């Protein structure tokens, strides 16, 4: 039970990590990639990628 | 030859009619831009 639960919890937090904004303008990629100029878009994308 | 207010528009990623319609600089490294005044050249 510990193996199954702990593996599932690790995967769950991995998926949950996509919600966090990581100090960028926003989390969902398409919104920033639409509502920002390509210059600033590259910077925000770089932040999210790292 | 360009307007005096278009110097801010010749750059990687500048929003405006002049660059986005006539000459848009590629958003990459650019050797560089040189300019000066032509008050005795043309000033049509």
């Amino acid at each position: 039970q510990d193996v199954v639960n702990q593996n599932a919890q690790a995967l769950n937090t991995l998926v949950k990590q996509l919600s966090s904004n990581f100090g960028a303008i926003s989390s969902v990629l398409n919104d920033i990639l639409s509502r920002l100029d390509p210059p600033e878009a590259e910077v925000q994308i770089d932040r999210l990628i790292t | 030859v360009i307007r005096g207010d278009e110097v801010r528009q010749i750059a990687p990623g500048q929003t405006g009619k002049i660059a986005d319609y006539n000459y848009k600089l590629p958003d990459d490294f650019t050797g560089c831009v040189i300019a000066w005044n032509s008050n005795n050249l043309d000033s049509y």
